[PDB]
């Protein structure tokens, strides 16, 4: 792999695609997921690294217990 | 404010608060977006958290972890008012949630767990007594909401008791953890109702 990690493309996109596949013909759910991913991209453009920090803090809460 | 939406408030809100220290705008953008998605499809925030944990190889039970964090982030739930009656409500709420949060550690120690069950019943009684006192003190403001929340609490407490009884037969701990989280959620909803009495 060597070159290139982008928390949004690395973790969020595939996670959200997998989320949709838990219930594929759910229009309202898939729309909700799509809107949220778009807003995460807006936040990431305003503060590079913020998504990574969100995921880290999320994980930390569960590891610490 | 439904049960299924609990993880938004219990897990994500504290994360957003911490992100506010990095960048206020970005944090609020994430906050508003998670709130909107949860409103559109209750249960989504839970699914998202579990999926992210899986992608990061964090091998934990979500229900149990939620319960263990029940005493955390006190400022998100407490009534921010100085009068003794609100302090008393806060303290009764905190005591209940603290005892419940220790179930995952205590449940495998039978002697200790028997004591935990008695401490829970005592803490429930004292919370409900305080709730009724403050309700009367403020002249039955927020009446419909508080009567409904009190009714659901009593229902959830009976259901928690039934779950303990079953646990003594079948040893399936997860069911106790689910039922305990429900009581935590209902405690928080009652606290929230007292935020708007005057």
């Amino acid at each position: 792999d060597l070159v290139q990690t982008s928390c949004l493309s690395m973790i969020i996109t595939p996670a959200f695609a997998e989320l949709k596949q838990q219930d594929e013909n759910n229009a309202s759910r898939n729309q909700a997921i799509e809107e949220l991913e778009k807003s995460i991209a807006v936040a990431e453009a305003a503060c590079p690294g913020i998504t990574d920090k969100m995921v880290k803090k999320l994980i930390e809460k569960f590891q610490k217990c | 404010t439904s049960m299924v939406s609990m993880p938004l408030y219990a897990v994500m809100y504290p994360v957003f608060n911490e992100l506010e220290r990095v960048n206020l705008s970005a944090a609020q953008t994430l906050r508003a977006a998670f709130i909107k998605a949860e409103k559109e499809n209750p249960g989504l925030t839970q699914d998202i958290i579990m999926k992210i944990l899986e992608k990061k190889s964090v091998e934990v039970n979500f229900t149990e972890s939620l319960l263990r964090m029940a005493a955390d982030d006190v400022e998100e739930y407490m009534i921010e008012r100085p009068e003794p009656e609100f302090q008393d409500l806060n303290e009764k709420a905190r005591a209940l949630k603290q005892i419940l949060s220790k179930i995952p550690d205590e449940i495998n120690d039978r002697v200790r767990f028997l004591q935990t069950i008695k401490d829970i019943a005592s803490a429930i009684k004292e919370l409900l007594d305080t709730v009724n006192n403050v309700f009367k003190k403020y002249q039955y403001q927020n009446r419909r909401a508080l009567e409904h929340q009190k009714k659901e609490f009593v229902k959830y407490s009976k259901s928690f008791s039934d779950t303990l009884k079953t646990y003594f037969k079948d040893g399936k701990a997860i069911n106790v953890f689910v039922s305990a989280n429900r009581l935590i959620h209902q405690t928080n909803l009652i606290l929230q109702t007292f935020k708007t009495v005057a």
